């Protein structure tokens, strides 16, 4: 939230473009913690934050915690489910669920 | 009340609050002053202020014997400012506390809406201690059975009493239409938004009374008939025990391959063995009480 | 931090302020405007006694009898 | 005090997670180690020349 | 007549509102100093806060706890409260914090 | 038999849960002198074997000084 406070500050306002923009969507996707809003965000953005002066290793860092933070809080109704519903309560496709969940155990 | 009160004439008696009590307050007229400028904040809808000066008024209590109408009525609007969020059982103990002065006004329609209004949602309170002993305190009223909800209270008792919610709407056709005076259950139930809200939590109170007797009573239960004898769909269902397994207040780990889900506990080898050895010394020890005292019925008899 | 402060008051207007300021004193400023706003019945900072705290705690020039500099 | 050289230059190693101790190791650790009084202002030194 | 109040809301909202020291957060307001003359004031208007709950007093003689070695007067600080427990806001009335 | 002991005459062990009353995150930005003060004291009470590794014989006291604040 303090991020929209520090670009609304009349310092930030001098030097305002698309890369604090950028961010903006980013703070409001952490912020609603939507996994594809995050997805989305950084697909709409490519030559602002998915090349890697020194911020795109740690938003790779960021959203590989997301994902099981996300994950760990849908297993506990059940103890056994199929995955195409776990796909559908994470809003995702089913193939990189399989290779997470396959780190998760190992 | 030149104008009758606005945003402005809130902020002109705030600003002119502890001028009084910076120059005495007065045991009762003092009170009323600084009683009055919250229903100025709530129609500013301001409740953050509202209950800070309010928390002014607890230790001036007593002086209602002095006083008809004026003391443990303003109160109704206290009530007002914990209408806002959830603060059920709050508001239970309220209805409890103004309970005493319309039976010394001894009146038989302000005092029955009292009752009524009490008896409404103490159910609509999430489950404790507290609900469990307040409504073992509220029952056994000499004066609770002028009123068919004493069927309610009865039947929100304990071991289902065979319930259904389509049973209880058709119990409820009452609550808008007829009954003696019928005034607080369409103020809390017959009211449009305020009453659609508490119309879910009530359904959302009678579901969460049939989650704690299933686990009483079921080692498994199916998906499909959970889910008629809760009256919803099966998604629903699954919405509604998931959230409160994560709360972590009712023991359950579903299976929804196959749709059947279980209520037993997570089972480990020496507690069940330490089972068997537990009814087995209260066998071997009730046989003994049991031999000793055929011995002694033998005993007299055989004498005559 | 660990203080509901709510507002749109910057503070770093005083970061960049002279008159050096022992570290027990920031402690003292944050909790003075804790006073002159609850003493005053807000429930929240507003953030104009935050320049009355500042200038109160600053004030220790004492006398010096305007003597010997 | 020649020990307070020992240990401070061995200390360098343990921040960087080394056991490897060189030369240069010691002579940050000369610097440390000795001190001055640092006597200030002068003119306490030049009244008493 | 000024003092009768400006002692008393500067103890009385911190003990009877302790939710606003958490609207902000600060637990701090530990009270004034009442000095001047000996007169009656030292003894009379501390009865002045007794108008309203207060009672408490006990007393405070700023002498039995002074004792050197302090291990013994952290022991003589909580002594005093095995009584400061047994209610709500005690109210410690000290008399003589400096003098010996 | 032989009672278990006390040495209970001029007591000033914070221990027994009193101690603490702060975290170690408290402090703001002492960032040169939190990692200073922890190779001296909380470093060789936990990690003694990187000292034996080297033959360091960690060292025994610490004097602090500055403005009172
Ligand atoms: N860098 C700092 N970070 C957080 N709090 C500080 C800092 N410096 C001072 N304080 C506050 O100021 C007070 C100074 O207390 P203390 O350390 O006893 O003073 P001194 O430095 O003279 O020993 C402490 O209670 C502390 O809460």
């Amino acid at each position: 939230e303090d991020v929209q406070a520090l670009v609304s500050g009349k310092l930030a306002l001098r030097y305002a473009g698309r890369q604090t923009e950028a961010l903006k969507c980013v703070a409001q996707a952490s912020k609603n913690r939507s996994l594809a809003d995050f997805e989305k965000a950084l697909t709409d953005y490519r030559a602002e934050l998915r090349d890697d002066p020194i911020i795109s290793t740690h938003l790779a860092k960021l959203y590989d915690n997301l994902l099981e933070q996300n994950l760990i809080r849908v297993i506990e109704p059940f103890s056994r489910v199929q995955i195409e519903h776990i796909s559908s309560l994470i809003k995702l496709s089913k193939a990189d669920v399989e290779r997470k969940l396959s780190q998760m155990i190992l | 009340k030149e104008q009758n009160g606005d945003v402005k004439e809130a902020a002109s008696i705030l600003q002119e609050l502890q001028v009084e009590t910076y120059g005495s307050m007065e045991k009762k007229e003092r009170v009323e002053f600084i009683l009055e400028q919250m229903r100025l904040c709530l129609a500013v809808k301001d409740y953050i202020r509202t209950q800070i000066i309010s928390k002014k008024i607890n230790t001036k209590f007593f002086q209602e014997e002095n006083t008809e109408k004026l003391k443990l009525k303003y109160y109704n609007l206290m009530i007002q400012l914990d209408q806002h969020e959830g603060s059920y059982l709050s508001i239970c103990k309220h209805y409890r506390a103004i309970y005493d002065t319309p039976c010394i006004q001894a009146e038989s329609e302000k005092w029955q809406q009292a009752l009524k209004s009490v008896v409404l949602y103490v159910i609509l309170a999430p489950f404790d201690n507290e609900q469990s002993d307040l409504v073992h305190r509220i029952s056994g009223d000499k004066k609770l059975e002028e009123i068919p909800k004493y069927k309610d209270l009865l039947k929100l008792f304990t071991t289902m009493e065979l319930m259904r919610w389509s049973t209880l709407v058709e119990d409820y056709g009452m609550e808008l239409r007829k009954g003696s005076l019928e005034s607080p259950a369409t103020d809390v139930f017959g009211s449009t938004e305020e009453g659609e809200k508490r119309w879910k939590d009530l359904k959302n109170r009678v579901v969460e009374h049939n989650i704690r007797i299933m686990a009483k009573y079921y080692t498994r239960i199916t998906m499909k008939r959970m889910a008629q004898l809760l009256d919803l769909s099966v998604d629903e269902s699954e919405a509604f025990l998931s959230n409160l397994v994560v709360n972590k207040t009712i023991f359950a780990k579903v299976d929804r391959l196959a749709g059947i889900i279980n209520f037993q506990r997570p089972k480990d080898p020496n507690n069940l063995l330490n089972d068997w050895s537990q009814k087995l010394n209260s066998l071997m020890s009730l046989v003994n009480k049991t031999t000793h005292l055929i011995a002694k019925e033998e005993m007299i008899h055989n004498l005559q | 931090s660990k203080m509901n402060l709510s507002e749109e008051v910057d503070l770093e207007d005083y970061v960049a302020r002279p008159d050096k300021i022992s570290g027990a004193d920031i402690n003292s400023i944050c909790q003075e405007s804790g006073m002159l706003a609850v003493r005053e019945n807000r429930y929240i900072v507003l953030a104009k006694d935050f320049e009355k705290a500042y200038k109160t705690v600053i004030k220790k020039d004492e006398q010096e009898h305007e003597f010997y500099k | 005090e020649v020990k307070g050289v020992c240990t401070e230059a061995g200390m360098y190693a343990l921040r960087e997670r080394r056991v490897h101790v060189t030369q240069e190791d010691f002579e940050m650790a000369v610097a440390k180690v000795m001190q001055k009084d640092s006597e200030k202002n002068m003119s306490i030194k030049k009244l008493w020349k | 007549s000024e003092q009768i109040r400006e002692l008393r809301e500067v103890i009385e909202l911190p003990l009877t509102n302790p939710e606003l020291f958490q609207r902000v957060g600060i637990i701090p307001p530990k009270g004034c100093l009442l000095y001047g003359p000996p007169g009656t004031g030292k003894t009379l208007l501390a009865r002045a806060v007794a108008s309203q709950l207060d009672c408490n007093f006990l007393k405070v003689v700023s002498s039995s706890i002074v004792d050197k070695y302090i291990g013994e007067s952290a022991r003589l600080i909580r002594e005093m409260f095995n009584y400061a427990r047994d209610h709500q806001p005690c109210i410690i009335f000290m008399d003589e914090i400096d003098a010996i | 038999d032989v009672l278990p002991p006390e040495a209970d005459s001029s007591i000033m062990m914070l221990t027994s849960d009193q101690k603490p009353d702060v975290m170690y995150a408290d402090i703001g930005g002492m960032d040169i002198q939190k990692q200073e003060v922890r190779e001296a004291v909380e470093l060789p009470l936990t990690h003694f074997e990187l000292y034996k590794q080297i033959g360091i014989d960690p060292p025994r006291g610490v004097l602090m000084y500055g403005p009172p604040g």
